[PDB]
Order: C-alpha cells, then structure tokens, then sequence
RNA sequence: UAGGAUAGGGGCCUACCAUGGUGGUGACGGGUGACGGAGAAUUAGGGUUCGAUUCCGGAGAGGGAGCCUGAGAAACGGCUAC
RNA sequence: CGCGGUAAUUCCAGCUCCAAUAGCGUAUAUUUAAGUUGUUGCAGUUAAAAAGCUCGUAGUUGGACCUUGGGCCGGCCGGCAUCGCGCUCCUAGCCUUAAUUGGCCGGGUCGUGUUUCCGGCAUCGUUACUUUGAAGAAAUUAGAGUGCUCAAAGCAAGCCAUCGCUCUGGAUACAUUAGCAUGGGAUAACAUCAUAGGAUUCCGGUCCUAUUGUGUUGGCCUUCGGGAUCGGAGUAAUGAUUAAUAGGGACAGUCGGGGGCAUUCGUAUUUCAUAGUCAGAGGUGAAAUUCUUGGAUUUAUGAAAGACGAACAACUGCGAAAGCAUUUGCCAAGGAUGUUUUCAUUAAUCAAGAACGAAAGUUGGGGGCUCGAAGACGAUCAGAUACCGUCCUAGUCUCAACCAUAAACGAUGCCGACCAGGGAUCGGCGGAUGUUGCUUAUAGGACUCCGCCGGCACCUUAUGAGAAAUCAAAGUCUUUGGGUUCCGGGGGGAGUAUGGUCGCAAGGCUGAAACUUAAAGGAAUUGA
C-alpha cells in the first residue's frame, strides 16, 4: 500500500536535487534533511532514490568506525583498569572490518585503500 | 474464543496493529505521519514530521514549534496542529 | 535457514491446539508445500496475503480440521537444502505405507511421489506427509 | 633453456639460468599379516569388516648391486661381484 | 549373575529327561545384537557429556524480484497463440504464379527444372544435480532357461525314423568413486550493463586476407565479400530488483549500581595527644592464656592513617563475561527504543588464531587501618595440629607487571521460526480536553491506565517432552534429517603417567595405557 501513496503525491523532480543535493555536498547529513524540510519532498526519498553521486556515504561507515576507534584508543593509553572499554574496542574493530568487506566488492579503489586506512583517518 | 487470527482477519483493531512491529504488520505503513502545525506569527502553516528529532522552528516566525523527545514530538506551549499531508 | 521445516512443525502443533490457522511469513520453497497440500486436499483453499509492497511475503492458511478428523495427521521435515542425501526413483525410502505421499522436488519441479516415480526421475525429499 | 641418453617426451641425469614448488580441502613425517582389484564374510536395509590364495594387474625369488643374449629379462630352476 | 559351611533341582557318579544329530563342544578374530558409533539412526537440566566469555577466519551454511506465468486444440502426452532472440551453410517442409519442358486449353489446368513458401533444429557466459546412452572381464553374486536322476551346483540339454538327425541354448542384472556423450533447465552457486569499454540497420577512410572471374605460371590491386583497426551519425522501458519478523551504519531523546580519570562526603574501625575517673576487660556453653595504678575498660575532642559505601538495595538494573552501589566534572563507550534517513545480502556460526578474564599465589613500589593460612598460645580432646578462644606473618588495599583457573553456573551452546493463558516490574514509545503538577498557561515529569517493541523473571495450566522430579522449554527427535559448532560414548586406573606446549613460580593446557572389575550414577518410592 504505502509505497504507491508516496510516489503519486510527493514531487520527485526539481524539488529534490535542489534541497538535498546541496546539503550532501555541504557535508553528508542525509538524515538531517528528512527531519526538517517541507515533508512531501522527502516523502519519496526512500521510495525513489538510489542516492546521487556524492563523496562520502559508502565511505561513511568506514570513516565513522575509525573515528570512534581512535577516541577509545586514547582512553586506553590512560588506565589499564578500563576492562569494560577494552572489550568494546575489541568488539567494534572486529565489526569495522565487516563494513569494509561488504563495501569493497562493488567499487574500485576501496580494495587497496581501506586496509591501510585503519587508524590513519 | 478459539481465535488464533481474527474472525475478520482483513480488518483487525488498531490496537492489534500496535501489537506487531511496523515490519510485521498485515498492512505495513508508517504509523508516523506528517502534520501541519499552526503558528499565529506566520501566515502559512508549515508541514512537519511527527518525530521531529531536530528542534524544528517555523520558517518565518522564530516562535519554535516543538521540542524533540524519544518518540513522537513533544509540542511546546500554546500551538495547534491538524494531522494532514498529501 | 530455509523456512520449510518451520511450516511443517508449526502445522502439527497448531492442529493439537485446534486453531483455524496460525498465519506466517512464507518463502518460495514454502510456496511449494501449500500448493501440494491443495492437490492432495489437506487445504481446499489457500490465500497468499500481502505479497505486494511489503518487506516479506506471507499467507494466512485456511486449513482442514475444525471438521471431524484432522486431514494432516503428521507432516514433519526430512531435511532442507544445503545437504546431500538423495533418492532416485528406484531408491525410494518412504514413511506411511502409501496412505501418505513423500514430498519430492524433482527435475521439472515439485510433484508427488507417484508422478515422479512413473516418469522415472529422482530427486531429494523435502518432508514426510503421513 | 640446452644437451646426451634410451624405443620415446621427460630433472632422466648433467651444464647454464631463475628462485621457486607444496600445505588445515591434513601436505611433510611415522606405523601397519598395508599387495591392489574383481571379489569374500556378516549385516533387512544403510553399513561394518576382510582381501595369502587355481582369476586380473605388479613386485620378489637367500640378501644386494651389476650385466649378456635375445622381439623382449635390470632373469635368478642365467651369469658376474661382494 | 552366582553356587558348595553335610536331606546342593547349580558339585561328583548313576538313572531319567531334554535337545542338535554324522555331527556337536571349546578358543581367538570378526559381523549382528549395539541407534556401544548414531548417513539411515544418539545423548548432553539432574545419569557419562556445552568450551569462562566474546570477537572471528579456514570451513560449512544463507532471503526475495529473477522469459515466468496463463490460454487453446489434438490424442499426463504432442503441437500451438502471448513476452517461444538470431545468422552463414548443411540438413531441409509443402504448396502457390507451372514458368524452361511435356500433355491440354473459351483453363495460363497440372507436374518436374527453377522464384516465393514452412515443419525439424548444430555452434553463439560457467557448473553442480538429475536423465538416457556408450565404455563397460570371466568367475563370484542375484538371476532367465534346463531332472547335474534329486541336490550342493553346473552350463548343459531335450527330441528322433533311438541304424542313416532334429534343434533350442550358453539370457539379463550387478559393472560402485570418477571420466564421456546426450536430454532437462526446477533447485544451489561462480557469474552478472552505472566511470557503461554494452547491442546496431545507419556510413567513411585506413588496413589485411584471395576464391570466383581469370587458360597456365610469376611482380605489384581495383571492384568485392569477409576479418582487423580508428572516428562520425541513428534506434529502444536504452544501461543500478526490493530495502528478509536477515545485518550494518547515520540521526533523536533517553537508560543503566557500564568504564576510566579527576573529585567530594559519611560515619565506623584503629592509633595518638589532651580530658575525666576507679575494676574489671578480652571471652563463652563453661574457663583460661592475654590485657589491667605501666587506672585500664569507658568517656569526649581534634588530628593522622588505612579501609568501605549499612539501612536504603528489590524473584529490580547494566556490562561480552569476570563483574559493578557516596557526590560531582570531563572523556570517549554500549544496549534497548524511535526512525517514509542510508548501504543492499554486507549475513548466520565456528577448528585455528586474537582480546578480556573473581579469588589466591606472585614481581616491584606505594601502603599495611582492618582482619587474618602457617606458627604460637587456652579449653575440649587418649591424639585436636581443628571447630571454639587469644596473639598474628604473608596477604587483604592500590599501581605498573605476571597469571589463566573457579559450583568463572542457568550444572541448561550460539542463532532462527513456531506452539499457551494471565498479572506485575525495568526501559523507551503512542493514545487520555485523567489525577498531581501550576511548570505564565502548557508540554513534560512522578502517578493511574490501556496498547506496544525489547527485558529480568514469576504465576497457573502444558497441548508436548522426559526415567521421573520437573520443564513455555529440558517443547516442536520415533511427528526420528532447521543451520552451525563443541563435548561424551561403563566404572575405576586417571586426569595421573608420558610427550609436546606454556607459565615468573605454583603449576596449568593438551592428555594415555598396563591392570582391575559388574555395576558406578540419577530421579522418584517405600523402610530404618
């Protein structure tokens, strides 16, 4: 039911490359747009959008994983006593490799880059 | 009675669609909605997502609109709203 | 996993309950079991609800029982896919003793035990209808 | 890569050349009345166990190496040596 | 397993009987029984048996859209019509204009050579599975046929005019991994059009190839067909399927006794100084060692020291687990929840391998208040080395290091779906012109609610499992086969010996066998 309603009564063209193709090259923040703006326009983002070409997005999960990791590592230079925190670090880095296993098969450059990328941004 | 499933399966009560998760539903939809929220300061009324997330302000008037909360938005002070969207 | 076994298991426990169905999510090898039930008249009707827009596919069953005797006395799985245990048209292990049938995915498609046997084509058992 | 050899390709060996090959899908190593097979026993079946045996293919013929003759034997009821 | 301690159906003889019978005992190996090897076809709450925990690989396993579905006739099968691609040629299905040619003829009538015309389908991205067929030793084995006289078996044999020969055989199956070839196109993968290097009727120029034509042979190509190459212009739903009661990530307000660091507080206990004052105190069931003008015990006030967070604190929380309660700040973190945000199968679970891992012991510092193995003391005690009393070292505490084990427990793998009623409470969310609130008013929040995701669990029945006790999982395994992994496979020996491995050490981890022996063990029930 749901999907047909969105497609018909939204907009699709014009309103969406203007609102959303700016904010994403400003810096990411796809979820920000849906939680503001003029509703009907973003109604059909899920029901008609692959994603325009962009820097980030495919890179966001990988980038985020490194970004959180470095701060945990910083707090593992101060006190060894954080026995809880070391196993969050252990868990999250082993999840981090999963992200760049799946998002390495569809596109080039990723295969070489993402192994090195761990811990250096 | 003996019911697993209903006597009229096709139309269940809304409370029994509040049972099952959004994904699980017989007819799935957003239970979430769009609404137009009404502000004296602006001539027009602005369409808003039910779960605000960001502290949405009205476009022309710097009145505010609602403040966010864990579920559907917690509206602040005297404001009014109708539930509609196209 | 593959659903299949879950449907069969759910069916027999639901018969003991005396419910008029249980309704659940369905897949494509579990589309097959329902159509075979219709042919051998464990079902005189089946309906595949919401297979159009939704995240999944599903089907509420309308099922024989709530009558006198249960039609499906037992159905119980006999291995899903991803395994090698195999029968031929001559190999035939069976349950029941000809009152039931042995569910078989054959070369052409899913058909009952006698149809496959006559054509002289083997396959892999999906479950045991008693 | 090349050559000599032999019926012939062949690391087959040998020169020069490169630095490889192969492994958890268990390689490499050890053990085994461990010959292999067709087959046998016994199991409803599925299997398990066995295969010295008038057959089939190979190995050896006291232990080892080496060789003559000849279509063909690295023979052993041939030789030659220890 | 048991019998024989003097009327032994268990011995030793006799009798009689049983029972296989030209055969029967006995031993060892082996198959069955034994589902004790669990593919078929296992068990792990408590009997033998889930690894402390998580990450996580090799390895296994893994969702859906997916030229598929439907309709007609003919007799499930054959052949058709939609949404059953295509070309060279081969092979090739019938007929029309019947024409060169032949016979007719007010007919272009008909057939053949020949133009048009179609069945029937070789090659044009990989497989696994399955099909049919070949290739497939005899014997053996199953087995056709047959009086080897029967028969085991063997491949012979049966009929005659039995003195003038007649004929049938010597089948077939088995031939097991794999390999070949053919058919199928379901199910599973490799795989696959988005930076398009895609298809193509358009056409060029460049450039190769040489048979026809050319008598023949030799040097050099025009036209041309087909390749190769580089560009220009055209056509089309032109070129990415959803968004798993699969997974991640973004974002929002939260939640928690999660972590760390800084920080702050409380009294207690101990000690000290100052204070006061006069007999007990430690201790217990009863005493004593031990301490008491070296006026204790007690009392108060400060300070120091070190520890800890009562009652509150719960069939309640969080964290991977081990574990975690004063305040406050900062720093990053994690789950649940919400989400028409995003990616699109990334997933599930695991030998190996990696991280963390109570206590004790320890390596060195800080630190030693409290308590407190050993020891030393008093009773009790034949012994008492203990419980019990008293002294008290290591240690307890903290920090950087070791370590790797626990009844590290839910004695219950992880993950997924399903099968059953009900009320609490923890968390979030939604709906109430409810209450309290009074927040200007409200929204919130605490309270009452109903609905609800995900919880810790209880309750009562348990359809059902189980040996029972019990259990909404120990169900959905005899209805025997959901995915994955680990472990057990009689008791002891023995979790040791030995070797390898590791540890600072203790010792751990890995882990037998000789030999013994018929029960070890569980739950319930009845006695004492």
């Amino acid at each position: 039911a749901d999907v047909e309603e969105m497609i018909m009564k939204a907009a699709k063209k014009g309103q969406m490359p203007s609102q959303i193709g700016v904010v994403l090259r400003d810096q990411h923040g796809i979820p920000l747009v849906k939680s503001v703006t003029g509703s009907k326009i973003l109604r059909i983002l899920k029901a008609h959008g692959l994603a325009p070409e962009i820097p980030e997005d495919l890179y966001f999960l990988i980038k985020k994983a490194v970004a959180i990791r470095k701060h945990l590592e910083r707090n593992r230079k101060d006190k060894d006593s954080k026995f809880r925190l070391i196993l969050v670090e252990s868990r999250i880095h082993r999840l981090a490799r999963y992200y760049k296993r799946t998002k390495k098969l569809p596109p080039t450059w990723k295969y070489e880059s993402t192994t090195a990328s761990t811990l250096v941004a | 009675m003996v019911l697993s499933n209903d006597i009229d399966l096709l139309n269940p009560p809304a409370e029994l669609e509040k049972l099952k998760h959004k994904k699980k539903r017989l007819v799935q939809s957003p239970n979430s909605f769009f609404m137009d929220v009404k502000c004296q300061g602006c001539f027009n009324i602005t369409t808003v997502f039910s779960h605000s997330q960001t502290v949405v302000v009205c476009p022309g008037c710097q009145t505010v609109l609602c403040q966010p909360t864990g579920g559907k938005a917690r509206l602040t002070e005297g404001c009014s709203f109708r539930r509609k969207g196209d | 996993m593959v659903r299949v076994s879950v449907l069969n298991d759910a069916l027999k426990t639901m018969y003991n309950a005396e419910k008029r169905g249980k309704r659940q999510v369905l897949i494509r090898p579990s589309s097959k079991v329902i159509i075979k039930f219709l042919i051998v008249m464990q079902k005189h009707g089946y309906i595949g609800e919401f297979e159009f827009v939704d995240d999944h596919r599903s089907g509420k069953i309308v099922v024989e029982l709530n009558g006198r005797l249960n039609k499906c006395g037992v159905i119980s799985p006999r291995f899903d896919v991803g395994v090698k245990e195999i029968e031929s048209w001559t190999a035939r292990l069976l349950p029941s003793r000809q009152f039931g049938y042995i569910v078989l995915t054959t070369s052409a498609g899913i058909m009952d035990h006698e149809e496959a046997r006559r054509k002289n084509v083997g396959g892999k058992v999906l479950g045991f209808f008693y």
